C-alpha cells in the first residue's frame, strides 16, 4: 500500500521515466488531422500466417464519432479500453450525449495519474492516440503515460517516430483534402515499416462528418496502388 | 541468515527459525512437574522471587473446578492466552452446563497458536503450558508447545534441567498408577528435586502445588497445607 | 530494522520488552515503603534550573482516596496509563460499589502492557511498549500494601521497592533499613536518608515530595510547611 | 489503507524520529514570552524581505481564546493544524463547561496530539514546538511550552526557535522579584531579551501583549521603536 | 400510456403513441417514448416516466459497450436479463414497464419485462395503462408471419384503439420498423385527429402591461 | 540472490522454490502408507515413539475428516491438524449443502484448492504437510487420493508418504492389489512397515491401522487391537 | 527489485511477466491443436508415471462448456486453478448475457483475469497458459491461447509446451501448401507433430485427444478404441 | 505489505528534513518562468510558454494559467499531472466554501485550505508529495486584490510582487529594483512585467504565441478576468521593442 514512484534526487519521477521508454519503443502509429476528417494509420505485423488477422484488430473505436489508437504494452491497453469506454458510458448516463473529446481524453488520462500515486500499482505502460469528431471540428490528441494530454495536427508514435514527425513537418502542411490524409499518412507508414507492405499488415482506420469507422481490407488494397 | 526475518518464510530445508526461536523461549521459564495417579494428578510448581526482598510470583492459575494449570514461559503472553483458556472453559458452562473436557480445551489452545503461524506480521505464543485434569475418564496431563503440538502424558516435567527429572519420572513410572493422594505429593516434592540446584533446594515458601482427584475438586496449597506436605520426605 | 516489534530473539525474548526496561534507567528515581502503619512514597523533582515552577512537576499521583501511585521512566506513557488508570478504579465503584483491591489495580493496568501489536489490531492499538515503571501504594481491607509493575506487565507485592536510575543501589539500601516492625516515621526518615545518598544534588524541604497513605487517614501530600518539619529531624 | 509503525525503539532506548523532529525546532525562528505581573508578553522576530512579503499572512503569533494566546516556532505547516484542532477543541470545552478554559486544560490537550500522532501507526511526529500562554481565573498568567515528544511543563519566562537557550540564559539570570513587577519592566525586559537576537533587526521584531481581561493587543511599530530607544 | 409491438414474417415494429400525462393533466403532447438501446434493438417504456426513462439509459449504456467490447450484433434477450436485475437489486421499487423488441441473427423477437421483474417471450402484446386495448385488438386479428404491409396496419390500428380507448394515451402515433435488412424511423407515422385549428388568435399591444420597475442590461 | 524469498515472486527458471522447500520439510515425516483393493481401502503408519514418557494412545496419526473418509498426513503436525480441522469444515458445510456425504474426488479438490491458495499470496505462507485421503461406497467403491504441498490431487491404487516412499512404492508395484481383500492387505501394509523401520537412528514405534470397506460397512473404523496383533503375527512369519 | 515484484525495468520489461513464461516449459508437456474446416482438435500426451497412478484421474483435457474445449500447458497447480475460474466466468456470461459464451470473449475474460496479476504487486500471476477451441455460429470453428501476460490471437493452429518452434514448423508445412483440413486430415498432422518432434510414436493410451465438429458440437474426449482408429489408420 | 519496498517517506533528515518534500521543489525548480503582480488597478499574471512546436493546437485558453472562480484565478509551475488534481481539488474547495457560506472566497481561505491537504500527505498516508507550486491572484470584499504563493511542502505566504520556475531568483531581483509599491498602477505594471520577461528570457523572439498574459480586475461592481489575445499582445510586443532598444 506504499507508493512505488518518488522522487529523484534531480526531481524527476523514476517509474513514469521508464514508462515513456517503453511506449517509444513500441509499435510504430501515425495520425494525421486535415480538412473534414483525422486518418489512423497502425500496424498490426503478425509473425505467421496461422494467427488471424479478424479475431485481433489493433484500432478500436470509443464510440461512434470517437476512436483510439495505440502503441505500447498489450494488456495495459485492454484495461484503457475498458475503463474508457465505461467511462463514456458513465459520461452517456449523466450527460445523455455524446462525449467530447477534450472531456473524454482529460478523465482517462487522470486514471494515468492514479497510478503514480496509489501504492503497490505500476504506471500504465501504454501512450494513447485519441481521435474525436464533434461540432463540426476535428480532434486529434495525444496522450502519453505521465497523464498529460497534448493536441496535434500531425504526429508519430511508436519506434522510430522522431523520424515520422520530421517527415510531416516537411511534408504535411495545410489544405490536404481527406483523401491526400491518407495518401500522406500512408508514406510517412511507408518510412518507419519495413518490408513489403499489403492490407493486413497495416490497420488503418478514419473519422469524419459520419463517425469514426475502420477501414475494410478491401479498400485498403485500393489506397496500396498509390 | 535471511530466513528468520518471519515465520512465514521457509529456510532451505523447510523449517521455521521463529518457531524454534519460541519453542526455545520456554525452556527459558521456570521448571515445572506433573504427574497423575489412576485416580488423582498433582501439579508442583516451582516459584522463583524477582528479587530477595520481592515475593515469589504466581506459577499455578486455576481454570475449572477439575481443571489446573501450570505456565513456563513468556508471563504476559500466558496471561492473554489464559483469558482465552478461561473464556472457553467459561463458555463450555455457558453453553454445554458441564466442565469442557481437558483434551477439548487444549485442542483449542493449539487452534489459537495456529492462527498466528500461516500469517506474516502475527507473532506465535511463546509460552508452554503444562496442564492436567479430572473427567469421566480420570485425571490426564497435557503438555503444548508454541509450535502448536501438544500431547497426551502419563507425566511430564518442563523447564531447565527436566530430564534429571523425566529420568526419576521413568522409574517410578509404575508405582505413579497405584499410589494415593498423599505419595503422589511425595513423589512429586522428590521429582521437583531434580529440577533444582545444589543449593536451594526446597522452601514451602516457593514450593506450591495443586491437587484434582475423583470427588476432589482441584485446589491449590502454599505454605500451611505444604508443610506437613514437606515433612516425611527425604531428598 | 529488518524485523518486526513481535519478532522474537534467538533466546526467546522480544527485542521491544527488552529495551523498555533498559530505558527505565533513564527515569526518575522514587521509592515507596510498605510499613504496618501505612505506605510511604517519596520522589525528586530533578529541577535542572531555577527557572522552572517545582508545582508542574508531579512524580507522585493519587488512584484512589487510600490508594496511591509513583512515576518513573518514560513520561509520555505514565500520563495516558492513569486516566485509563483512573477510570477503571472508577468503574469498579460504579459496578461493584466499593474501593478496588490494589492488587486488581495493578492487575487492571497489567492487562494493557502486552496488547502492543501491528496486524490483526484496531486503530486504538499502540506500537511501541511502555517504557515508564510503576508503585502503586495503598490501605484496603488487608491493610497497607506497596506493589510494583515494569513493562512486561509483571505485579509483585513487594515490602519495598525503589524506581528509576537510582533503583540499583537504592534497592539493596532498602533491605538494609528495613527490619520486622519499622514504623512510618521511622521509614520516613530511612527513606530521606537513602534518597540523599542517591541523588547527586542537595536534600531540600522543596527539593522533594513526600505523601504517605495510613490506615486512619487517607493518602496525603506533606506540603511545604510538613515538608520542612520531616526535613529536621535528619 | 498504510498501517504501520514509524516510531520504533532503538538499542539506547532513545528515539531517532523524536530527536529529530526536535532538531527542526532548533531550526525554527527564534520566539520569546515572559509571564508579567497582570500581564503576558510575546514576542517572535520575522525575516521579510525587500518589503515584497505581505505583514498580514506573516504572523506566528495566534489567539487559542479571548483569554489564551500562543506563539510557535517550528515547521509552519505543522503549526496550522495543530492550532486549529486546538481552537476546535478549545471552544469545545467551552460547550462543554460553561466557565472559560483554564490554560492547563488546554496545553493537556495539545501535546497528547504530539503524544498520539507520534506513537500512531503511520502518522509522522509534529516539528513544532509553541508557548502556550493566558490567563486563568483570578487573573493568574499562566506559560506552557509542549514537546513533539509529547510533554509539556509550566515556565516563568521561556523561548524557542533559535539560540533559544542564549535567551533562556537571559532570562535565567535578570528574572527576578523585581523582574516583571511592573508593565514598564515587562516590556523592556522582553524587549531586552530580543535584543541579542537581533540581526539586522529594526522594525522586523514583532509584540504582543495581554492585560487582564482585555484581548490580545498587539504594539504597533513605531512605539517599538520608542521603547527601544530607551536603552538607558 | 398505450405502448405495443408486433412480430411479423420478415421482421417487428414497436408502435407507442406521443402523449405523457402528469396525473391532472398532459404533460406534453409530441413527448417521444421509444428509445435507442442498439440499431436493430429497440425499447419503449411505462409507468413511471423518469423510472423508464434511467433505467433505458442505463441499458443503452450498458448495451453499448457490449457491442463496443464484442464487436457483434446485440442479443435482444441479453437486454431483458439487464433491466430485471436492476428491478430485482431494488425489490421491484423502480416502475418502470419495459417492452423490448428487435431482429438479431436468431431472428425477430419480442420480449415483455414487469415492473416486478417478470421477463415473458411472446409475439405481441401491449404494457401501459391503455394495453387492454391494444391486446384485444392484436389478440383477435393476429395471423402466424404476416406480410409486412398487413402487420403495418393492423398494429397502427392497435395503437389507435390503445389510445382512443384510454384516457392517458393521445397524441400521435410513433411505429418504428426493424427488418433483417435494417431499421426505419416513421415519426408521426398516424394522426387520427383532424382538429389541429382553433377559432379565435389572441394578440396584445404594446403598453398594455402595468410595469413598475424597468432596467436593461446590455450584452 | 533474493528470488526464493516470497512464494510471489518466480525463480529466473520460472518455479517457486518456497512450495519446493515445504515439499522437503514433508521429506523429513514419519511414513505413512496406504493400499485401496476391490473390498476396500487399507490404511498403516509409523508412529515413532518419543519417550516412554508418553501414554498410549498419544500422538494419534490416524485422521478422520468425514464418516466415510480417513486421512494421514505426513509433514509439519501444526499445519496437519489445521487442515485437518478445514477438511472437516468443508465436509460438514458440504453437507449443511447437498445433504450427503462429499465424494472423495470432490473433497480432494476443494481441499487442494484451499492449499494452493496460500502459495499465491507473499503475506502467508504454504502448507508444509502431505496426506492422502481414502474413501469407499457403493456407487463409487475403494478410492485413494493424495495431495502434495502444492495443492494438487492424483488418484493412486497405493502411496507412500514421509520419509521411505518410493521404496515402498515399489513392493507394492511387484504384488496385484486389487484382487486382494483388506484382510489380505493388511498383512501387507505390516509387512511393509516392518521392511521400511530398521534400527540406525529411529529407536521404537508402533502400528497405527485403518481399515475402510465391506469389513468396516464402509465407514472410517480403526483396527482393533485384537486384529492389529494377529495381522502383526502374519508379518512374524516372514520378518521373524 | 524489478526482478522481485513486477515493475518496469531499466528497459520497459516486466521479469515476473517473462518468469510466468519460463513458468510454462516446467510442465514437461507439449500440446497441440488445429483448427479444421468443420473441426476443431486437440492433442496432448497423457502422463502416467506411476503404476499405481490411476490413469482416470489425470487428464490434460478440461471442458469449460458444451462447445468449447480446454487444455492446459503449465504449472499444474496453477493450470486447475485457472479452469476453475474460467468455469466461474463462463457461467457468469451466461447468468447475465444469456447465450453460451464465445472462445473469444471467453480468452477476453481469461486474459483480463491476468491483466490484473500483472497491472497489481499484490498477486502473483499464473504459469499456465490457457488453449480454448469450440466452433462459434457466425465465422465456424474458433481456435484460441492465452498466455500469462494476457495476450490472444486467433490462430490456425497452436503450439504449446517444450516444443514450440519446431511443432509451428510442422504446422507451418501444411498452411504454406496449403492443404485439405478435415476431421482425420487434422489428426493426420496433430499427431505427426508431436511423434516426429519427439521420436516416440505415441500409443493410443499415452495420448488424449479431444474433438468437436460441426455434426457433434458437444465437446468429446476421443476414446483408446477410437484413437487406435485413428492410429493404424494414420500410419 | 514487504517492508523492503517501503521507503518511509515520513523519515527525517539529520538535519530535520523531508526528502520527499526537496525534490518535489526541485522539480518546480525545472518549470518555466510564471510571475504576477499586485497592482493599485487590478492584479497581472503572466507566463512562458516552454513547450513550441510547428503542429501545436493549443485552441484552448492559456497553458499554465486556470481560473478557480469568479474573482479568483491561479497559475501553474511544476508537474501537469498533479496540477490537475490540485485545480480540480481547489475548485471543489472553493465550492464547498460556497456550499455553506453562499459568499465568495477570501483569498486567504482557499490557500490554507489546500495546503491541509498537501501537509496531510507529507504526515501520512505513505503517498508521494505533491509537485506542483501554484500562484494565486483575485479580489475579495476584505483585502481587495491579492497575490499569493504556494509551495509543496505547504507553506504559503502574501506577496506585492514574486516569480517561480526558471528564472525566478532573477525576476525577484528585478522586482527588487523597478517595482514600486502603492504607486504603480495596473498599466504600469504591465509595462514592467513585460521588460522582466523579456530580459530574463535568454530565448530570443519573442513572439504572443511563446509568451500569455492574464489581467484580472474589478470594474462597476464586477471582477472582470481576461487572456489578451495573441493581436493584443502583439501590440504590446510593439510598445516594449521601442522601449527597448
Amino acid at each position: 500500500s506504499f507508493s512505488l514512484t518518488t522522487f529523484s534526487p534531480s526531481g524527476k519521477l523514476v517509474q513514469i521515466e521508464y514508462a515513456l521508454a517503453a511506449v517509444a519503443g513500441g509499435a510504430p502509429s501515425v495520425g494525421i488531422k486535415a480538412a473534414n476528417g483525422v486518418v489512423l494509420a497502425t500496424e498490426k505485423k503478425q509473425k505467421s500466417i496461422l494467427y488471424d488477422e479478424r479475431s485481433v484488430h489493433k484500432v478500436e473505436p470509443i464510440t461512434k464519432h470517437i476512436g483510439l489508437v495505440y502503441s505500447g504494452m498489450g494488456p495495459d491497453y485492454r484495461v484503457l479500453v475498458h475503463r474508457a469506454r465505461k467511462l463514456a458510458q458513465q459520461y452517456y448516463l449523466v450527460y445523455q450525449e455524446p462525449i467530447p473529446t477534450a472531456q473524454l481524453v482529460q478523465r482517462v488520462a487522470s486514471v494515468m495519474q492514479e497510478y503514480t500515486q496509489s501504492g503497490g500499482v505500476r504506471p500504465f505502460g501504454v501512450s494513447l492516440l485519441i481521435c474525436g469528431w464533434n461540432e463540426g471540428r476535428p480532434y486529434l490528441f495525444q496522450s502519453d503515460p505521465s497523464g498529460a494530454y497534448f493536441a496535434w495536427k500531425a504526429t508519430a508514435m511508436g519506434k522510430n517516430y522522431v523520424n515520422g514527425k520530421t517527415f510531416l513537418e516537411k511534408r504535411y502542411n495545410e489544405d490536404l483534402e481527406l483523401e491526400d490524409a491518407i495518401h500522406t499518412a500512408i508514406l510517412t507508414l511507408k518510412e518507419s515499416f519495413e518490408g513489403q507492405m499489403t492490407e493486413d499488415n497495416i490497420e488503418v482506420g478514419i473519422c469524419n462528418e459520419a463517425g469514426f469507422r475502420r477501414l475494410t481490407p478491401t479498400e485498403v488494397k485500393d489506397y496500396l496502388a498509390a | 541468515n535471511q530466513y528468520d526475518n518471519d515465520v512465514t518464510v521457509w529456510s532451505p530445508q523447510g523449517r521455521i527459525h521463529q518457531i524454534e526461536y519460541a519453542m526455545e523461549a520456554v525452556k527459558q521459564g521456570s521448571a515445572t512437574v506433573g504427574l497423575k495417579s489412576k485416580t488423582h494428578a498433582v501439579l508442583v510448581a516451582l516459584k522463583r522471587a524477582q528479587s530477595e526482598l520481592a515475593a515469589h510470583q504466581k506459577k499455578i492459575l486455576h481454570v475449572d473446578n477439575h481443571i489446573g494449570i501450570s505456565i513456563a514461559g513468556l508471563t504476559a503472553d500466558a496471561r492473554l492466552l489464559c483469558n482465552f483458556m478461561r473464556q472457553e472453559c467459561l463458555d463450555s458452562r455457558f453453553v454445554f452446563d458441564r466442565p469442557l473436557p481437558v483434551s477439548r480445551l487444549v485442542s483449542l489452545i493449539g487452534s489459537k497458536t495456529q492462527i498466528p503461524t500461516q500469517r506474516y506480521g502475527r507473532r506465535p505464543y511463546g509460552v508452554g503450558l503444562l496442564i492436567a485434569g479430572y473427567d469421566d475418564m480420570g485425571p490426564h496431563i497435557f503438555q503444548t508447545c508454541p509450535s502448536a503440538n501438544y500431547f497426551d502424558c502419563r507425566a511430564m516435567s518442563i523447564g531447565a534441567r527436566s530430564q534429571s527429572a523425566r529420568t526419576y519420572l521413568e522409574r517410578h513410572m509404575s508405582e505413579f498408577m497405584e499410589c494415593n493422594l498423599n505419595e503422589l505429593v511425595k513423589h512429586g516434592l522428590r521429582a521437583l528435586r531434580e529440577t533444582l540446584p545444589a543449593e536451594q533446594d526446597l522452601t514451602t515458601k516457593n514450593v506450591s502445588i495443586g491437587i484434582v482427584g475423583k470427588d476432589l475438586e482441584f485446589t491449590i496449597y502454599d505454605d500451611d497445607d505444604v508443610s506437613p506436605f514437606l515433612e516425611g520426605l527425604e531428598e | 530494522y529488518d524485523r518486526g516489534v513481535n519478532t522474537f530473539s534467538p533466546e526467546g525474548r522480544l527485542f521491544q520488552v527488552e529495551y523498555a526496561i533498559e530505558a527505565i534507567k533513564l527515569g526518575s528515581t522514587a521509592i515507596g515503603i510498605q510499613t504496618s502503619e501505612g505506605v510511604c512514597l517519596a520522589v525528586e523533582k530533578r529541577i535542572t534550573s531555577p527557572l522552572m515552577e517545582p508545582s508542574s512537576i508531579e512524580k507522585i499521583v493519587e488512584i484512589d482516596a487510600h490508594i496511591g501511585c509513583a512515576m518513573s521512566g518514560l513520561i509520555a506513557d505514565a500520563k495516558t496509563l492513569i486516566d485509563k488508570a483512573r477510570v477503571e478504579t472508577q468503574n469498579h465503584w460504579f459496578t461493584y460499589n466499593e474501593t478496588m483491591t490494589v492488587e486488581s489495580v495493578t492487575q487492571a493496568v497489567s492487562n494493557l502492557a502486552l496488547q502492543f501489536g501491528e496486524e490483526d489490531a484496531d486503530p486504538g492499538a499502540m506500537s511501541r511498549p511502555f517504557g515508564v515503571a510503576l508503585l502503586f501504594g495503598g490501605v484496603d481491607e488487608k491493610g497497607p500494601q506497596l506493589f510494583h509493575m515494569d513493562p512486561s506487565g509483571t505485579f509483585v507485592q513487594c515490602d519495598a521497592r525503589a524506581i528509576g536510575s537510582a533503583s540499583e543501589g537504592a534497592q539493596s539500601s532498602l533491605q538494609e533499613v528495613y527490619h520486622k516492625s519499622m514504623t512510618l516515621k521511622e521509614a520516613i526518615k530511612s527513606s530521606l536518608i537513602i534518597l540523599k545518598q542517591v541523588m547527586e544534588e542537595k536534600l531540600n524541604a522543596t527539593n522533594i515530595e513526600l505523601a504517605t497513605v495510613q490506615p486512619g487517614q487517607n493518602f496525603h501530600m506533606f506540603t511545604k510547611e510538613e515538608l520542612e518539619e520531616v526535613i529536621k529531624d535528619i | 489503507s498504510y498501517d504501520r509503525a514509524i516510531t520504533v525503539f532503538s538499542p539506547d532506548g532513545h528515539l531517532f524520529q523524536v530527536e529529530y523532529a526536535q532538531e527542526a525546532v532548533k531550526k525554527g525562528s527564534t520566539a520569546v514570552g515572559v509571564r508579567g505581573k497582570d500581564i503576558v508578553v510575546l514576542g517572535v522576530e520575522k525575516k521579510s524581505v525587500a518589503k515584497l512579503q505581505d505583514e498580514r499572512t506573516v504572523r506566528k503569533i495566534c489567539a487559542l481564546d479571548d483569554n489564551v494566546c500562543m506563539a510557535f516556532a517550528g515547521l509552519t505547516a505543522d503549526a496550522r493544524i495543530v492550532i486549529n484542532r486546538a481552537r476546535v477543541e478549545c471552544q469545545s470545552h467551552r460547550l462543554t463547561v460553561e466557565d472559560p478554559v483554564t490554560v492547563e486544560y488546554i496545553t493537556r490537550y495539545i501535546a497528547s496530539l504530539k503524544q498520539r500522532y507520534t506513537q500512531s501507526n503511520g502518522r509522522r511526529p509534529f516539528g513544532i514546538s509553541a508557548l502556550i500562554v493566558g490567563f486563568d481565573f483570578d487573573g493568574t498568567p499562566r506559560l506552557y511550552q509542549t514537546d513533539p515528544s509529547g510533554t509539556y511543563h509550566a515556565w516563568k519566562a521561556n523561548a524557542i526557535g533559535r539560540g533559544a537557550k542564549s535567551v533562556r540564559e537571559f532570562l535565567e539570570k535578570n528574572y527576578t522579584d523585581e523582574a516583571i513587577e511592573t508593565d514598564d519592566l515587562t516590556i523592556k525586559l522582553v524587549i531586552k531579551a530580543l535584543l541579542e537576537v537581533v540581526q539586522s533587526g529594526g522594525k522586523n521584531i514583532e509584540l504582543a501583549v495581554m492585560r487582564r481581561d482585555q484581548p490580545l493587543k498587539i504594539l504597533n511599530p513605531e512605539e517599538i521603536e520608542k521603547y527601544v530607544a530607551e536603552i538607558e | 400510456t398505450t405502448i405495443a409491438g408486433l412480430v411479423f414474417q420478415d421482421g417487428v415494429i414497436l408502435g407507442a403513441d406521443t402523449r405523457a400525462t402528469n396525473d391532472s393533466v398532459v404533460a406534453d403532447k409530441i413527448c417521444e417514448k421509444i428509445h435507442f438501446i442498439a440499431p436493430k434493438i429497440y425499447c419503449c417504456g411505462a409507468g413511471v416516466a423518469a423510472d423508464a426513462e434511467m433505467t433505458t439509459r442505463m441499458a443503452a449504456s450498458n448495451m453499448e459497450l457490449h457491442a463496443l467490447s464484442t464487436g457483434r450484433e446485440c442479443r435482444v434477450a441479453t437486454v431483458t436479463r439487464m433491466l430485471r436485475q436492476t428491478l430485482f437489486r431494488y425489490q421491484g421499487y423502480v416502475g418502470a414497464s419495459l417492452i423490448v423488441g428487435g431482429v438479431d441473427f436468431t431472428g425477430p423477437q419480442l420480449y415483455s419485462v414487469h415492473p416486478h421483474g417478470s421477463y415473458s417471450r411472446l409475439p405481441f402484446t401491449a404494457l401501459g395503462s391503455g394495453q387492454d386495448a391494444a391486446i384485444a385488438v392484436l389478440e383477435d386479428r393476429f395471423q402466424p408471419n404476416m406480410t409486412l404491409e398487413a402487420a403495418q396496419e393492423l398494429l397502427v390500428e392497435a395503437i389507435t384503439a390503445g389510445i382512443l380507448g384510454d384516457l392517458g394515451s393521445g397524441g400521435n402515433v410513433d411505429a418504428c420498423v426493424i427488418t433483417a435488412a435494417g431499421a426505419k424511423m416513421l415519426r408521426a407515422l398516424s394522426s387520427p385527429t383532424k382538429p389541429i385549428e382553433r377559432s379565435s388568435q389572441y394578440r396584445f399591444a404594446p403598453g398594455t402591461t402595468p410595469v413598475l420597475s424597468q432596467t436593461v442590461v446590455p450584452l | 540472490t533474493g528470488y526464493d524469498l516470497s512464494a510471489s515472486t518466480f525463480s529466473p527458471d520460472g518455479r517457486v522454490f518456497q512450495v519446493e522447500y515445504a515439499m522437503k520439510a514433508v521429506e523429513n515425516s514419519s511414513t505413512a502408507i496406504g493400499i485401496r483393493c476391490k473390498d476396500g481401502v487399507v490404511f498403516g503408519v509409523e508412529k515413532l515413539v518419543l519417550s516412554k514418557l508418553y501414554e498410549e494412545g498419544s500422538n494419534k496419526r490416524l485422521f478422520n475428516v468425514d464418516r466415510h473418509v480417513g486421512m494421514a498426513v505426513a509433514g509439519l503436525l501444526a499445519d496437519a491438524r489445521s487442515l485437518a480441522d478445514i477438511a472437516r469444515e468443508e465436509a460438514s458445510n458440504f453437507r449443511s449443502n447437498f445433504g450427503y456425504n462429499i465424494p472423495l474426488k470432490h473433497l480432494a479438490d476443494r481441499v487442494a484448492m484451499y492449499v494452493h491458495a496460500y502459495t499465491l499470496y507473499s503475506a502467508v505462507r504454504p502448507f508444509g504437510c502431505s496426506f492422502m485421503l481414502g474413501s469407499y461406497s457403493v456407487n463409487d467403491g475403494a478410492q485413494l487420493y493424495m495431495i502434495d504441498p502444492s495443492g494438487v490431487s492424483y488418484g493412486y491404487w497405493g502411496c507412500a508418504i514421509g520419509k521411505a516412499r518410493q521404496a515402498a512404492k515399489t513392493e507394492i508395484e511387484k504384488l496385484q492389489m486389487k484382487e486382494m481383500t483388506c484382510r489380505d492387505v493388511v498383512k501387507e501394509v505390516a509387512k511393509i512397515i516392518y521392511i521400511v523401520h530398521d534400527e540406525v537412528k529411529d529407536k521404537a514405534f508402533e502400528l497405527e491401522l485403518s481399515w475402510v470397506g465391506e469389513i468396516t460397512n464402509g465407514r472410517h473404523e480403526i483396527v482393533p487391537k485384537d486384529v492389529r496383533e494377529e495381522a502383526e503375527k502374519y508379518a512374524k512369519e516372514s520378518l521373524k | 527489485f524489478d526482478r522481485h515484484i513486477t515493475i518496469f525495468s531499466p528497459e520497459g520489461r516486466l521479469y515476473q511477466v517473462e518468469y510466468a513464461f519460463k513458468a510454462i516449459n516446467q510442465g514437461g508437456l507439449t500440446s497441440v491443436a488445429v483448427r479444421g474446416k468443420d473441426c476443431a482438435v486437440i492433442v496432448t500426451q497423457k502422463k502416467v508415471p506411476d503404476k499405481l497412478l490411476d490413469s482416470s484421474t489425470v487428464t490434460h483435457l478440461f471442458k469449460i462448456t458444451e462447445n468449447i474445449g480446454c487444455v492446459m500447458t503449465g504449472m499444474t497447480a496453477d493450470s486447475r486453478s485457472q479452469v476453475q475460474r474460467a468455469r466461474y466466468e463462463a457461467a457468469n456470461w451466461k447468468y447475465k448475457y444469456g447465450y453460451e459464451i464465445p472462445v473469444d470473449m471467453l480468452c477476453k475474460r481469461i486474459a483480463d483475469i491476468s491483466q490484473v496479476y500483472t497491472q497489481n504487486a499484490e498477486m502473483r500471476p499464473l504459469g499456465c497458459c490457457m488453449i480454448l477451441i469450440g466452433i462459434d455460429e457466425e465465422q465456424g470453428p474458433q481456435v484460441y491461447k492465452c498466455d500469462p501476460a494476457g495476450y490472444y490471437c486467433g490462430f490456425k493452429a497452436t503450439a504449446a509446451g517444450v516444443k514450440q518452434t519446431e511443432s509451428t514448423s510442422f504446422l507451418e508445412k501444411k498452411v504454406k501448401k496449403k492443404f485439405d483440413w478435415t476431421f482425420e486430415q487434422t489428426v493426420e498432422t496433430a499427431i505427426t507433430c508431436l511423434s516426429t518432434v519427439l521420436s516416440i510414436d505415441f500409443k493410443p493410451s499415452e495420448i488424449e485427444v479431444g474433438v468437436v465438429t460441426v455434426e457433434n458440437p458437444k465437446f468429446r474426449i476421443l476414446t483408446e478404441a477410437e484413437i487406435d482408429a485413428h492410429l493404424v489408420a494414420l500410419a | 505489505m514487504s517492508r523492503r519496498y517501503d521507503s518511509r517517506t515520513t523519515i527525517f533528515s539529520p538535519e530535520g528534513r523531508l526528502y520527499q518534500v526537496e525534490y518535489a521543489m526541485e522539480a518546480i525548480g525545472h518549470a518555466g518562468t510564471c510571475l504576477g503582480i499586485l497592482a493599485n488597478d487590478g492584479v497581472l499574471l503572466a507566463a512562458e510558454r516552454r513547450n513550441i512546436h510547428k503542429l501545436l493546437d493549443e485552441v484552448f485558453f492559456s497553458e499554465k494559467i486556470y481560473k478557480l472562480n469568479e474573482d479568483m484565478a491561479c497559475s501553474v509551475a511544476g508537474i501537469t499531472s498533479d496540477a490537475n488534481v490540485l485545480t480540480n481539488e481547489l475548485r471543489l474547495i472553493a465550492q464547498r466554501y460556497l456550499l455553506q457560506y453562499q459568499e465568495p472566497i477570501p483569498c486567504e481561505q482557499l490557500v490554507t485550505a489546500l495546503c491541509d491537504i498537501k501537509q496531510a500527505y507529507t504526515q501520512f498516508g505513505g503517498k508521494r508529495p505533491f509537485g506542483v507550486s501554484l500562484l494565486y491572484i483575485g479580489w475579495d470584499k476584505h483585502y481587495g486584490f491579492q497575490l499569493y504563493q504556494s509551495d509543496p511542502s505547504g507553506n504559503y505566504g502574501g506577496w506585492k510582487a514574486t516569480c517561480i520556475g526558471n528564472n525566478s531568483a532573477a525576476a525577484v531581483s528585478m522586482l527588487k529594483q523597478d517595482y514600486k509599491e502603492g504607486e504603480m498602477t495596473l498599466k504600469s505594471a504591465l509595462a514592467l512585467a513585460i521588460k522582466v520577461l523579456n530580459k530574463t528570457m535568454d530565448v530570443s523572439k519573442l513572439s504572443a504565441e511563446k509568451v500569455e498574459i492574464a489581467t484580472l480586475t474589478r470594474e462597476n461592481g464586477k471582477t472582470v478576468i481576461r487572456v489578451l489575445k495573441q493581436k493584443e499582445v502583439e501590440q504590446l510586443i510593439k510598445k516594449h521593442e521601442e522601449e527597448e532598444a
